[PDB]
């Protein structure tokens, strides 16, 4: 019945953002998002989307006749042309959406750290990883405690004491 | 006492390609090549002619179909499959450049030219121009001899263009079906006209001779344009087998042209057209049609290019 | 006791290209741009026929040199320098649009067009054309008055093509010498060709005049073509001068053509290729040929585009 | 006679692997690679390469001539979009691999670091870091305590009190 | 006792774009968008000829406007509006074509063709060639018949190319303001010219007709060229309305042409121009002109795009 | 009156370098910047800047002409092209600008970190983290300690004891 962070599984169960919180104390377990890493995301990610709508101003006509085609020589080269256009634009569609798509992954990747050191430095020395991107607290965690780390309002001095005890022996 | 960080995920994920990976699972993605369809030509806003059975062109020579369109004026044009420039058999000398011209002309402003005859008939008509009854051309005088067989006189006509913006003339040379049709028309001997401006020349001699039947006939008329500048003069000269213009015309505006073959609607709002209708779309890139006009997404050779809009999704460890 | 974590590293190390560096070394790289040629044209799979000294506009007229080709069939069609249209001196108007059109046909089916004469001699022949003896272009009729300075008969020949695809149909036009030689051969007066299809209609009049001997000849044929459309008729009006087809072309289906001065090749199969021979590469860039054909890597100017197959190299501290 | 990790210096002694392990213990010392980083990091790189072997389906046919060449200025029109061409594709061609080439370098250098902190976190609190990629084990690690880091069986909490001990003094 | 780490930042931040985001600062960029126009031609290097009320076609044929570039030498040509090809009313047939020849030509080579004639009148001159009184084109004979409405001869003259570099050769088709005039000139009946080389075929009618006066004269000389291959004979058969060289011209180099209303200055250096000067840049783009020429960045829509050469720019804690 | 490293705020003070040492010692407040780090970052910049300099060799010539416009048919064709691969360029830009500036920026923040993890690797167990990007040293640091630090002759083996025992208790 062990709870586990990022590194090997998501969270199914994390439906109100992006990245959070998972704890177990006396008091169970209890799972909440943390809204400055998940908007940064989402800012992000709709940043590139925005910047994929920006519309061109450039207007084009009509080249050539489909109901009456227009000369061999002018024809063939019109049409080599716009092949030749529309080669270089799926090429750049293909590269693009692959570029920031690996960007996408690789900036929610970061996040993710981001968030876990964080974390890291507000338990400072009351607590240790377990490889599973969780931190062991080794002093009493109560929800309201719980709440504090969430927050950034969780001082490590007031349990460092009890902390380091159990943490040398 | 525990804390862990996590991220979200779902059973419901879908593949994208990246540099390194095919078929990469994130949490959610969504399409950047356009390939919804819009069947009809969405007009609100823009003012649309449909110009049906009268082909472009005829709205200058002025055919009965185009005898709508004469002066027409438009923001979108519209040309038809079934559409034609002709009532009697022939065709333009450089025509798809002169489409292209009225394609985005905001339409046409007709204008007389005052040429006056004398010594000769002006009424040429034929059956392939049935308006009521026999007819012809409405911009377009069909001249001849007088009588039959009588000498057409050598004559000379010119025009000025006293506007501000150049003035689009067109001309016809009619080809007969025998050396003795072309000479009751007009006259014996060899047949010479020639079009004169200020930054044009040209020359054009008639070749009369047996051709497939065109609406039941087997001569043709082939027309020539010429764009005439501001203060410019063309200066006409010919002794028969001459299609005579009547009025010039002078483009209104800007325009963008296209060519369909579904309805129109003036309920919908478009900007980028097709053959097939309107595509309306923020995204990037489109997969309907290449050869696409107005304001379009790329066209791209894939049918689909999933842009992820969410991380990877990594399944919960059951 | 101590554990380190490191990664390989080697004294064999590639530079190859980034955003920053330039000559960065990495442990691995291969070669994007292919330079890698095969001096053959690899025809494996593909039914080859090489012109040689036949033109391939040859292949439709019938020069001695083309006399393998008049119906020939192929997937890949090569060019050849010396290959020649012509035996008597002339050349084709709209030349290229007519090879680019036969590159891409599969090769041609003829089919008589069964004109007939009277009144007139057909065995038009030269000393250019020499097949055992003199002679003329296989598919094409050099037509005479009958005697000698003896007027030649206005005539009107028509042809329908009753089939599915468009026929190619050719043409010519002999311009001789001097109006002396042009008179001892089609008469005295003018002499005029008109040509008349459903969708065509042009003219033509010889210009007799000196010019400079090519092939031991100062005279001139020039050949003319149309596509005519199913069902569709060309009529042909002339009194001289005129070089009459005596079959048209139909077009097989599809090939590619390329012009070349490099062996054959049947045990190689390629998709690519360029006057100096083959490119076969997974490769997707070239530094080849610009105007390569077929199915090829994008051409490029650089020689050579490293990309790294491995980290960078880092060399162990001695 | 120190051994050394990345951080100044790889190995040229690696030479079953791209990422791998050092170590320096009574039995002396030893290297071996590890699996599942350097597999990683070549699935990544000849994804790359099937990506850039995906070849064009659009064929494209003679435009010119290179016995009788064409009319001049329709000849022009057509070298001057060729050549217009050549220079995209060349740009795109120089601007591809120099993405690629820094993106290949960079997640390399994500997988030695993934490594060194998923080793860190095994050895927890019975090891320090020594500045140049290795780890000063503060308890006994024979050969077969070594192997078990490797495969990940490395079970701190069975050396802990014995490292403590000699991490604080 | 404490030890921090940091990095520098700035108030004076300047906004870039990314991927993801719009306006993020940053503390140092520079623009990669050339937008700085030197409004000059910097010719320094380069010889430079500035045609001014020249055309460069006329330095073929030799108005009076450019007797000083009848054998002009450059690395550098600029063409003015001004400049007029043409002295007697007219223009070339695929005049562009042949400019685009010239601007890289490095400048021309005249040579005397070495044709004499017999019988007729070569003194040909108009008021519209004032030089010091009335002439022509100092490159051409402007040939008539002998007294008034005599016969104009037959006649045969060639020319071959003993030279290693092709021939540039020019002709003139004069068409008069009336069939009387071209009576006057050159005598009654029909006139016809017929060039011949040994790659070129073409023919020559006169359209004499009456048209805008330009310069006081409704008379056109219209000019015609081909190039001849080294070895290669051209053939002038005429009888009138022919206007003859005298001189061929060969290409001295390599140079480059431009359009220009702007001073020169042989002081600046440069390498990529348009009509209103020189864009000296390292920038990769540029958002001045399109159509600009030489060696240049490649022209881009946008006025601006800022490349970040610092750190993002994060404000301290105050 | 504390002091601040990254993460929230720079530093508009520090204008001898990139990257940067602050330090509060008894002797007081003091400032100097890191030479390698703020090289790196320098290097890696003009790389980007040079290559974006590699001029093209391509001449281009006119193709029209803007005194005696040209047939419109060709005319057309000929702006079609043009202002197609206007758009071509006009793409290729935008995208390789903002992709730079991606890049510039997050080497930027790596420089950043790898300069914090290698102080971090230097000071061992005689710091903590205080999540301000700065480190607690637990013993005493006179100026010519601080200065050990930032050239990297810091030895934590002479304040190990000290810093262990004010890290206990
Ligand atoms: C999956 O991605 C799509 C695309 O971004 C998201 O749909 C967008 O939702 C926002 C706000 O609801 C709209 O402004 C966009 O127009 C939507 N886009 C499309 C294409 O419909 C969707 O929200 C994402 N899924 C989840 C669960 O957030
Ligand atoms: C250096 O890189 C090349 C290119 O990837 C590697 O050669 C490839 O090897 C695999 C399997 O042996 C083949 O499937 C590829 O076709 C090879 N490519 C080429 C271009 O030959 C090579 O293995 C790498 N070097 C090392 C030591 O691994
Ligand atoms: C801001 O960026 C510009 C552009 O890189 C820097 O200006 C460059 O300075 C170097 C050396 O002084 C010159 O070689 C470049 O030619 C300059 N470029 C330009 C466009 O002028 C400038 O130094 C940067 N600002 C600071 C404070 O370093
Ligand atoms: C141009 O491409 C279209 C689409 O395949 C084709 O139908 C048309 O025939 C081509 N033009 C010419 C001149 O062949
Ligand atoms: C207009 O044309 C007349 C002759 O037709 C000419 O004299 C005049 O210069 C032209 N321009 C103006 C502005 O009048
Ligand atoms: C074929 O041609 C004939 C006349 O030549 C015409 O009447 C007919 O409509 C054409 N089409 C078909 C399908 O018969
Ligand atoms: C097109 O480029 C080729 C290669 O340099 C050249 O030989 C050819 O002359 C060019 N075409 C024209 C019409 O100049
Ligand atoms: C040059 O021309 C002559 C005839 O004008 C011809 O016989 C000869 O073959 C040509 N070539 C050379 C190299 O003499
Ligand atoms: C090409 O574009 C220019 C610039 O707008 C325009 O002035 C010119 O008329 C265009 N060419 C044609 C043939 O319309």
């Amino acid at each position: 019945g062990a709870i586990a962070g990022f590194i090997e599984n998501g969270w199914e169960g994390l439906i109100d953002g992006w990245y959070g919180f998972r704890h177990q104390n006396a008091q169970g377990e209890g799972t909440a998002a943390d809204y400055k890493s998940t908007q940064s995301a989402i800012d992000q990610i709709t940043g590139k989307l925005n910047r994929l709508i920006e519309k061109t101003n450039q207007q084009f006509e009509l080249i050539d006749n489909e109901f009456n085609e227009v000369e061999k020589q002018i024809g063939n080269v019109i049409n080599w042309t716009r092949d030749s256009i529309t080669e270089v634009w799926s090429y750049n569609a293909e590269l693009l959406v692959a570029m920031e798509n690996q960007h996408t992954i690789d900036l929610a990747d970061s996040e993710m750290d981001k968030l876990y050191e964080r974390v890291k430095r507000q338990l400072r020395e009351n607590a240790e990883e377990d490889g599973t991107g969780c931190f062991e607290i080794f002093h009493k965690c109560d929800d309201d405690c719980m709440a504090s780390i969430r927050n950034n309002t969780y001082d490590h001095s007031k349990y460092r004491e009890e902390a380091m005890q159990n943490r040398i022996q | 006492d525990k804390i862990c960080l996590g991220h979200h995920a779902v059973s419901n994920g879908t593949k994208v390609n990246t540099l390194t990976e095919r078929g990469v699972e994130v949490v959610n993605a969504t399409e950047t090549v356009e390939r919804t369809n819009i069947p009809r030509i969405c007009s609100k806003g823009k003012r649309t002619v449909d110009l049906g059975q009268c082909g472009l062109l005829g709205t200058i020579t002025g055919p009965p179909q185009c005898d709508q369109f004469l002066e027409f004026s438009a923001d979108l044009i519209i040309e038809r499959r079934e559409g034609s420039d002709v009532c009697y058999p022939g065709k333009f000398v450089n025509e798809e450049a002169l489409r292209q011209i009225l394609r985005e002309s905001g339409g046409i402003d007709k204008e007389a030219m005052g040429f006056t005859y004398s010594g000769i008939r002006t009424n040429g008509a034929t059956s392939a121009c049935r308006r009521s009854g026999s007819s012809f051309y409405a911009e377009m005088k069909w001249l001849l001899s007088n009588t039959d067989n009588a000498a057409f006189p050598q004559m000379t006509k010119s025009y000025k263009n006293t506007r501000k913006s150049p003035a689009l003339i067109v001309w016809g040379i009619h080809h007969s079906v025998s050396t003795a049709e072309q000479t009751k028309l007009y006259g014996s001997g060899n047949k010479l006209v020639t079009v004169g401006s200020s930054n044009y020349q040209q020359s054009f001699v008639p070749s009369p001779g047996a051709r497939p039947q065109v609406n039941g006939l087997s001569g043709r008329i082939d027309f020539h344009w010429l764009m005439l500048n501001p203060n410019d003069t063309v200066t006409f000269s010919f002794n028969g087998a001459f299609i005579a213009p009547d009025r010039a015309s002078f483009l209104r505006g800007k325009s963008m042209g296209i060519q369909s073959g579904v309805q129109v609607d003036a309920n919908c709002e478009g900007d980028c057209y097709h053959s097939g209708g309107t595509i309306i779309s923020n995204l990037p890139f489109q997969n309907i049609d290449s050869r696409a006009v107005g304001k379009c997404p790329r066209y791209v050779k894939q049918r689909s290019l999933l842009l992820a809009t969410g991380m990877k999704n990594v399944p919960e460890i059951p």
